[PDB]
């Protein structure tokens, strides 16, 4: 039974009788030692992805790598709750997030030159001075102007079945017509999807029953 | 940046489109991934297997493409109608939705095209500058109960006036300004000061 | 753990980037989600450390300093009403951006400029205003008169804490309210569930173990058997991606109407019929 | 437009999508809200 793993003493399995034990998976959980006999539990090895936090080329190019889930004791090295981040400096202050990273923990650039890692500050401090006969009335206005820009449409396509999958072959197409309509069942959602993209285009700006035209 | 929303779409669009085609350039198993190499070197009998494999990898990929191109066209409806609910709303008339047509107090909007979307100008209204007072719930004349018909009382210290309230504009207070309701044991904070009558 | 099974399955073409991509898309939105739901004010206000609200009791719901957590009595409550990593094949979990901690103080900071501003800190700066009148301003806007409050106050007031208490004391005492959060774990869960599973299946191979395979064939029948179990497994993540991609669309459709909601109905009053 | 994909031509063109804001932003400007509801 090979494979791989961290063998580790595991008195709490009992087995009085069993050799292996094993998992929701085809994945064993815990083995007995042929020559001497105890339970040894396996655990498989740490593993996790890797980030790279990164301020623009066009800035300069250092980069701090972090690896998510990993208790990085065998991998300056810090250790966040999110994994463990290498090549940025940990900074008791706290400012808003530039490069989210995780578990509150955002990193940024500094200037020194050098990349920080801290934890994100939700916005600044403010009390208003409530009273029970108290009020706040204002004096003065102002007028602003907002974008806000949002799609209404994609792109309309169609694809051919045996042109792609088949092209110019007619022993090709004389086996792809085994299959049935797998063809015609595609080309319909296609289709669908492309008179959809119309009808949003016509329900967002066909609201109007005549032209009208602005004084000259 | 302002218009990144507007580029994603047509960035997924081409990287989706992008990764159809290159798919044809994968054996799946056979031996070569053009066609015209195994039907111009094997015999029928093995020359059909690799074809079936290749046409099962080739039916697979345009099955992905079309469920993700499905996932997204319903995904963009999706934004589509809430395009087309800020037009009716915003634009043909005036909304009391907060934070719908911009923040701030809606005023009117308007509406401008773009590649595959469209961009909305809210204009809105901010109040800038505060100021602080004293209020009170209602006023005692003689033995009444006056309340503000529409407004606030307010207190710059000494004396006594009735303002709308989203804006400074002291009054003075009158019985056209305010209305009665019973004696004046009852409310809490009531400070009694004269009410002019014309 | 098969530096020969990887050899085959690159042959596939780009099939193990796009799951990649579209989980990483998922994961994108499901943050983005809770950064647009809560995140909507400038910022932190808190209450005044006296509290004159005119009768009202908003201690049940203001933050708990006594409390590890600042959270309140009903958050923590509602805490403790959902119950429910282990893997360990090629399944991660990542946390959450923001901690519980941040959510709280969002809600916190809402709150409390609810109570002390009403309305006018969600359009431009907060202005103070006595509850008793802010009370009377929402009255006016439901076509009551205001003396009908203002000759009234202690009644409403009883009323109120006796709606809180009458609150907590339904959420303390029943647990089947929380079924639509807990069935958007059960259902993630259950699908995990599965994908492992299907770890198991023979797929019309011999064995369902790679390492038992090619310790007991040839590499020119070693590949036959191994195609169809990569097959199978691949199907199945096509599958698991497929599912968790409508499910994410659903969540961001709940996501925005409760973003909806919290802007119209907490930082105003809305004149929408139910 | 390679391996028989082809993309299909929208039914509106970007002149009648600036034809319809123009309308609508003279009809908003010289009518108010009016000319939604009738005339
Ligand atoms: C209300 O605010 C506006 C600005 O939003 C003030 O207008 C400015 O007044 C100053 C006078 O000190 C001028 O120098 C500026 O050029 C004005 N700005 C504009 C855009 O016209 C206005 O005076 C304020 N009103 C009150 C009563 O304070
Ligand atoms: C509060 O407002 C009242 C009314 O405006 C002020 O009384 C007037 O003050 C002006 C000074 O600019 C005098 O010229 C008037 O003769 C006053 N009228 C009366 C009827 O007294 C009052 O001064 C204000 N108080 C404060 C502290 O600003
Ligand atoms: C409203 O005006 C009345 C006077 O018309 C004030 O009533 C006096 O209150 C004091 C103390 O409560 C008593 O000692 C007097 O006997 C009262 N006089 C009368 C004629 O009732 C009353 O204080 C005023 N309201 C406020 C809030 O000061
Ligand atoms: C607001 O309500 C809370 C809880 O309903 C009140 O706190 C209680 O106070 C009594 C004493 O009056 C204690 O015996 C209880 O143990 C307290 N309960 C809790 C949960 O702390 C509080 O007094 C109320 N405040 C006001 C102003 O009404
Ligand atoms: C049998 O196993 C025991 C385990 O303690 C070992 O000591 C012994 O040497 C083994 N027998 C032989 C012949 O090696
Ligand atoms: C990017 O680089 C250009 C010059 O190559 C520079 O002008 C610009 O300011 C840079 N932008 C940023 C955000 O650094
Ligand atoms: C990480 O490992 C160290 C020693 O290897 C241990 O002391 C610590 O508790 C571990 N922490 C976590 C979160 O696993
Ligand atoms: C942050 O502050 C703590 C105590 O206030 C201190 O122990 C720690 O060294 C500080 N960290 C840095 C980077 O200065
Ligand atoms: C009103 O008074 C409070 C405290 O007395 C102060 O913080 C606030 O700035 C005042 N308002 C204005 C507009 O100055
Ligand atoms: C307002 O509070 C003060 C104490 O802070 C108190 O003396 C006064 O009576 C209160 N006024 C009202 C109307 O409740």
């Amino acid at each position: 039974l090979t494979g791989t793993g961290v063998l580790t003493e595991s008195n709490k399995k009992f087995l009085p009788f069993q050799q292996f034990g094993r998992d929701i998976a085809d994945t064993t959980d815990a083995v007995r030692d042929p020559q001497t006999l105890e339970i040894l539990d396996i655990t498989p090895c740490s593993f996790g992805g890797v980030s790279v936090i990164t301020p623009g080329t066009n800035t300069s190019n250092q980069v701090a790598v972090l690896y998510q889930d990993v208790n990085c004791t065998e991998v300056n090295v810090f250790q966040t709750r999110a994994g463990c981040l290498i090549g940025a400096e940990h900074v008791n202050n706290s400012y808003e997030c530039d490069i989210p990273i995780g578990a509150g923990i955002c990193a940024s650039y500094q200037t020194s030159q050098s990349i920080i890692a801290y934890t994100m500050s939700l916005g600044a401090e403010n009390s208003v001075a409530y009273s029970n006969n108290s009020i706040a009335i204002p004096t003065n206005f102002t007028i602003s102007v907002t974008t806000e820009i949002l799609p209404v449409s994609m792109t309309k396509t169609s694809v051919d079945c045996t042109m792609y999958i088949c092209g110019d072959s007619t022993e090709c197409s004389n086996l792809l017509l085994q299959y049935g309509s797998f063809c015609t069942q595609l080309n319909r959602a296609l289709t669908g999807i492309a008179v959809e993209q119309d009808k949003n285009t016509q329900e967002v700006f066909a609201q109007v029953k005549q032209i009208y035209k602005t004084p000259p | 940046s302002a218009l990144g929303k507007l580029q994603d779409v047509v960035n997924q669009n081409a990287q989706a489109l992008n990764t159809l085609v290159k798919q044809l350039s994968s054996n799946f198993g056979a031996i070569s991934s053009v066609l015209n190499d195994i039907l111009s070197r094997l015999d029928p009998p093995e020359a059909e297997v690799q074809i079936d494999r290749l046409i099962t990898g080739r039916l697979q990929s345009l099955q992905t493409y079309v469920t993700q191109q499905l996932i997204r066209a319903a995904e963009i409806r999706a934004s589509a109608n809430l395009a087309a609910t800020k037009m009716s709303e915003c634009v043909l008339g005036q909304s009391k939705r907060v934070d719908f047509c911009g923040k701030g107090y809606h005023l009117m909007s308007f509406p401008q095209s773009a590649p595959h979307g469209v961009v909305f100008l809210h204009v809105t209204y901010v109040p800038a500058q505060e100021k602080n007072f004293t209020t009170a719930p209602a006023i005692c004349h003689d033995g009444k109960a006056h309340f503000p018909r529409e407004g606030v009382f307010v207190s710059n210290g000494t004396h006594w006036f009735v303002t709308q309230r989203n804006f400074y504009e002291p009054q003075i207070i009158t019985t056209d300004n305010t209305f009665v309701s019973g004696n004046c044991d009852v409310v809490i904070g009531i400070v009694n000061n004269t009410v002019y009558d014309p | 753990d098969s530096t020969e099974c990887s050899n085959l399955l690159l042959q596939y073409g780009s099939f193990c980037t796009q799951l990649n991509r579209a989980l990483t898309g998922i994961a994108v939105e499901q943050d983005k989600n809770t950064q647009e739901v809560f995140a909507q004010v400038k910022q932190i206000y808190k209450t005044p450390p006296i509290k004159d609200f005119g009768g009202f009791n908003f201690s049940q719901i203001l933050p708990d300093p006594s409390k590890p957590s600042k959270r309140s009595f009903i958050e923590d409550l509602l805490f403790n009403k959902v119950t429910l990593a282990q893997k360990f094949n090629g399944l991660t979990v990542l946390p959450p951006l923001l901690t519980d901690e941040m959510i709280a103080q969002y809600t916190s900071a809402l709150l409390a400029g609810t109570i002390t501003s009403g309305w006018t800190f969600g359009a431009g700066a907060a202005l103070q205003i006595p509850f008793a009148m802010q009370m009377a301003y929402r009255f006016n806007g439901i076509g009551v008169t205001q003396n009908v409050l203002y000759e009234n106050q202690k009644l409403i007031a009883n009323q109120f804490n006796s709606a809180i208490g009458k609150i907590q004391d339904s959420l303390s005492s029943t647990a089947s309210a929380l079924g639509k959060l807990q069935d958007v774990v059960n259902q993630n869960a259950q699908a995990l569930n599965t994908l492992v599973k299907q770890l198991s299946s023979n797929f019309g191979a011999i064995s369902s173990v790679l390492n038992d395979i090619l310790s007991r064939l040839d590499p020119p029948e070693a590949e036959v058997q191994i195609d169809r179990l990569i097959t199978g497994r691949l199907q199945s993540l096509q599958t698991y991606v497929t599912q968790q991609l409508i499910r994410a669309a659903e969540i961001r459709a709940s996501a925005n109407l409760a973003a909806t909601k919290m802007s119209e109905c907490v930082l105003g009053q809305s004149k929408r019929v139910d």
